[PDB]
């Protein structure tokens, strides 16, 4: 990646994309590709979105109107799983500084 | 100082060497007394140094008897410096067993000076192992000594006793008939017998109006020192710790953990739901 640890550390979530060959899938992405060409003329999902006005709406309603409380999270679980990923990290190249990820896994919950 | 453990060797060849195979008493009578005298703490004659060169020595030539087992196909389950367990084929035990055991010990002796006293075959068929802390086989024997430390309240101890012996008896069954994937079978038989069981202890251990607490009704055994305190969750560790040990297919096993510590309400990755032997050993 080039970047040094203290930048990395930063980032609570880590995205890994590789545009690896398998044809199926090559397929698929394709189609859905040509799909949306012929779709937007100027004239995986499984669930159907919501449209992105009514997505638009529940966002800025769901950033002001709720503030999620922490009471109980099995915190042996969570530092359990934190520990053993500290030192499966130690043997290899990702960097799980210490409370960030801990930090990172509440904010996601919440 | 090295010609004194020279003349021990010296004195060791001359009394076996005496065995004088027409007959003699004496000689095997007092080789076996080296056996005991270089193990006796009441032993003088710079004593300790003796034993200790004996234990060091007898270390190397035990670790070269295991070790060399490696050339012909085979398993070793157990090794002490009197009893050793041993696997080579599935079938024709005797025979299967013969070609190793008489060809090791031969080489065993040749390589070593002497090495070729040893005994063998008695009763263990099929087996599951962690020495008689824990196993239970087919010839059906169950000797798991922390099956002890679970009470007889709510008949917990038959209920280890019913499980495990049934899934020998369901494995074997299915060995029998093919002479692996029958794991996965008695796997869901318990998935079903397993949660009927852990209901019929739970609630009728937790009704018995006799216990001041339910940490009193364990035994205690001079071993003991584990704060057991429910006994349905020992039952669940007990019974999944050697269901998890006697296949590497732990994937039902674990997901019976989590359902029944779910179902008893305690919480996985807790240190009450991890396995801890109930005995101190001590040797």
């Amino acid at each position: 990646v080039d970047l040094t640890e203290p930048i990395i550390s930063r980032f609570d979530i880590l995205c890994v994309v590789r545009d690896t060959v398998d044809p199926v899938q090559d397929e698929m992405l394709a189609r859905f590709v040509v799909g949306s060409h012929v779709r937007h003329h100027p004239s995986t999902y499984g669930v159907e979105p919501l449209p992105q006005e009514v997505l638009k709406k529940y966002i800025i309603y769901a950033k002001e109107r709720v503030h999620p409380k922490l009471n109980q999270m099995d915190q042996d679980k969570v530092a359990k799983m934190y520990s053993d990923l500290r030192k499966e990290s130690m043997a290899t190249g990702s960097i799980p500084i210490t409370v960030r990820h801990i930090e990172s896994m509440i904010r996601m919950a919440e | 100082c090295s010609n004194t453990f020279r003349i021990l060797k010296s004195m060791v060849v001359g009394w076996v060497k005496e065995i004088t195979q027409y007959h003699n008493i004496y000689a095997d009578n007092q080789v076996m007394h080296f056996y005991r005298w270089l193990r006796s703490p009441s032993s003088l004659l710079h004593d300790p140094a003796l034993h200790r060169t004996l234990h060091n020595m007898m270390k190397k030539l035990f670790l070269q008897l295991i070790a060399e087992f490696k050339r012909l196909g085979s398993s070793v389950i157990y090794a002490n410096f009197n009893r050793i367990i041993l696997c080579t084929k599935k079938r024709r035990v005797e025979d299967a067993i013969a070609y190793v055991e008489y060809i090791t010990s031969s080489i065993h002796s040749k390589e070593t000076f002497h090495s070729l006293t040893i005994s063998f075959s008695r009763c263990w068929e099929f087996l599951l192992w962690m020495d008689p802390s824990n196993y239970g086989g087919i010839k059906l024997e169950n000797n798991w000594n922390i099956l002890q430390f679970l009470p007889q309240a709510a008949s917990c101890q038959n209920y280890f006793l019913m499980i495990v012996s049934a899934y020998i008896v369901a494995v074997y069954h299915c060995m029998k008939d093919g002479l692996t994937f029958s794991q996965d079978y008695v796997a869901n038989e318990l998935t079903q017998s397993f949660f009927t069981i852990t209901q019929k202890i739970q609630k009728k251990v937790t009704g018995s109006r006799n216990s001041t607490e339910l940490s009193e009704m364990f035994p205690v055994l001079p071993g003991s020192h584990l704060l057991l305190n429910n006994p349905a969750l020992e039952f669940i560790k007990y019974v999944c710790k050697v269901l998890s040990l006697d296949t590497n297919i732990t994937n039902q096993v674990n997901k019976l953990n989590r359902d029944l510590l779910r179902l008893v309400d305690v919480g996985e990755f807790s240190e009450e739901a991890q396995f801890r032997d109930p005995c101190r050993s001590y040797v």
